[PDB]
């Protein structure tokens, strides 16, 4: 009773055919969920379409393998899809994103403000703007010392206009430790970049 | 016509109790199962359990056994999810769903549950500015609880604006950043409008390059 | 718009009638095995509104326990469970 949903993420264009698979180890339902919204039932009994589901969604099953197929992608179909079997159990989920060309991120760094420094805390922000694919890595360095555990980041949803992602990382230090160092930098690695890009400033 | 409406967001302390309501309309409430699903922030869906409005048939995922309890109100057509001995790991979005023993065909809009030791705190808005594309923004730091709305120039500026999802810091407070990319030649005033309803905090921050 | 089969769970005692409702040729199924059709112990009755149909099991037996559904021809409904407890 162990199901594996593959792949973890799919990138495709409007009009393509996408196949999502859920395979067991030894009927199935399919659900669709958009960011910040409740899931919707798509397929039940492996291949029956729920009320209101367009016919471009179809499911099939042969023993231990089950597939969800979307024949011609529409703009409304980009979301996360879950398979569910029966105790009920959902699969790992499959995020369907929009395909586009590789775009390197535009990197910016922001020093802490004088107003925040007067409160006793220093936050340093590194912006990665409009990149694709979503895989990106940010490394904070303070006087060539790699920082870990003192930074947090978040990524926006895929943009509705250019289908890119943006990332914002925040490095937070105390005012005392911030004043004892000079060079603050974030190094960005992305397959759209020829080499790791570093943006820095001097305190 | 088939609607499941859930109660509003819940902000509780570790160790308190809460009961989410789930009222179904447009169908005979006594003829369908009520399932409960939990989705932690940025995670997958996980089935918590189900309960039937008759005969006392309940099913529980072994992880949500003795600390999560399902209740029902047939004459008013309302389902209940009560959670006692609240813990910080219970912060998630909880869905109630109409359905059968094996499927969930109609879902409620969901209820966001936040459990933290932090209290209602207004945010501090700090500028994000450098020392031919330029970038500036605002840092909305240390507020509780969610959410915060951010606009630029009273909403007139929307293109190139990125408002990032908030992160939960180790102190139990949230932190958010919102940026905008403009031509370097335009540096011509940019002001972020931050609104935090639970703290009654409204801030307009001019970002100077 | 497939039909809707309810109640999702019906528990009756042996001897009484087990009545389901199918809302939408309409076929009553229990693989699927056809029980009755609109237009033995399995009878289908159309309700006054014409859109709902009573699917009753007259004098339900213990072995009638199982999963049931209705289909319109072949769009099927969800599966409801019937339990017949001993007496």
């Amino acid at each position: 009773i162990q199901m594996t949903q593959s792949p973890s993420s799919v990138s495709a264009s409007v009009g393509d055919r996408v196949t999502i698979t859920c395979s067991a180890s030894q009927d199935l339902n399919w659900y669709q969920q958009k960011p910040g919204k409740a899931p919707k039932l798509l397929i039940y009994h492996t291949s029956s379409l729920h009320s209101g589901v367009p016919s471009r969604f179809s499911g099939s099953g042969s023993g231990t393998d089950f597939t969800l197929t979307i024949s011609s992608l529409q703009p409304e179909d980009f979301a996360t899809y879950y398979c569910q079997y029966y105790l009920l159990t959902f699969g790992g989920g499959t995020k369907l994103e929009i395909k586009r060309t590789v775009a390197a991120p535009s990197v910016f760094i922001f020093p802490p403000s004088d107003e925040q420094l007067k409160s006793g805390t220093a936050s340093v922000v590194c912006l990665l703007n409009n990149f694709y694919p979503r895989e990106a890595k940010v490394q904070w360095k303070v006087d060539n010392a790699l920082q870990s555990g003192n930074s947090q980041e978040s990524v926006t949803e895929q943009d509705s206009k250019d289908s890119t992602y943006s990332l914002s990382s925040t490095l937070t230090l105390s005012k005392a430790d911030y004043e004892k160092h000079k060079v603050y930098a974030c190094e960005v690695t992305h397959q759209g970049l020829s080499s790791p890009v570093t943006k820095s400033f001097n305190r | 016509e088939v609607q499941l409406v859930q109660s509003g967001a819940e902000v509780k302390k570790p160790g308190e109790s809460l009961k989410i309501s789930c009222k179904g309309s447009g169908y005979s409430f006594t003829n369908f199962y009520i399932h409960w699903v939990r989705q932690a922030p940025g995670q997958r869906l996980e089935w918590m359990g189900s309960i039937y409005p008759n005969y006392g048939d309940t099913a529980y995922n072994q992880k949500f056994k003795d600390r999560f309890v399902f209740s029902l109100d047939t004459s008013v057509s309302t389902a209940y999810l009560q959670i006692s001995s609240l813990k910080a790991e219970d912060t998630a979005v909880y869905y109630c769903a109409r359905g059968y023993s094996y499927a969930m065909d109609y879902w409620g809009q969901g209820t966001t549950v936040t459990v933290s030791s932090a209290s209602t705190k207004g945010p501090s808005v700090f500028p994000l500015a450098p020392c031919s594309t330029a970038a500036l923004g605002c840092l909305v730091k240390d507020y509780f609880p969610e959410p915060v709305t951010v606009s630029w120039n009273s909403g007139a500026l929307t293109s190139g604006v990125h408002t990032f999802p908030a992160v939960l810091q180790s102190s139990g407070l949230y932190s958010l950043s919102s940026v905008v990319t403009v031509p370097s030649s335009s540096l011509k005033t940019y002001t972020c409008n931050v609104d935090h309803k639970p703290s009654n905090t409204k801030v307009d921050k001019r970002v100077e390059s | 718009n497939p039909p809707t089969f309810s109640p999702a769970l019906l528990v009756v005692t042996e001897g009484d009638n087990a009545t389901f409702t199918c809302s939408f040729v309409l076929n009553w199924y229990r693989q699927t095995d056809k029980l009755a059709a609109f237009p033995s112990r399995f009878r289908v009755t159309q309700l006054p509104n014409g859109r709902d149909f009573h699917m009753s099991v007259v004098r339900a037996r213990r072995n009638d326990s199982g999963t049931y559904l209705c289909g319109a021809i072949i769009k099927e409904s969800l599966r409801a469970e019937l339990r017949v407890t001993e007496r």
